[PDB]
């Protein structure tokens, strides 16, 4: 009868929507895409800014 | 029912056992710590000795 019963993210009944997205994410870039909504701030944190991002 | 097991490494009576596989015949050894065992030894079984598992 198995040994571990590896649950999945959606089995965690009091996890939040952003919380489940973060738990599923594999890389730091993916996490930043979830967490940072302001596109200019995200661009700064990614070290990749256009002239429009810089002005903003 | 029962089936043939090939032991694996010095099985002791009353100890918790776990199955594996190798060449063919299911191999039996003592179950690893902190898990769910598969069978209980009823008698001592030598490393490469064939025996039965009484299901």
């Amino acid at each position: 009868r198995s040994k571990e019963i590896s649950i999945e993210v959606e089995d965690i009944k009091d996890a939040g929507d952003t919380g489940k997205r973060l738990l599923k994410i594999n890389t730091p870039s993916g996490a930043r895409n979830i967490i940072i909504e302001n596109e200019d701030a995200k661009a700064l944190i990614n070290g990749e800014t256009t002239n429009t991002n810089k002005k903003n | 029912v029962s089936f043939t097991a090939r032991a694996k490494s010095n099985v002791m009576a009353y100890r918790l056992l776990a199955y594996s596989q190798g060449d063919d015949i299911i191999e039996i050894s003592h179950a690893a710590e902190n898990t769910i065992p598969d069978y209980v030894a009823v008698k001592d079984v030598d490393k490469g000795d064939l025996t039965q598992v009484n299901m």
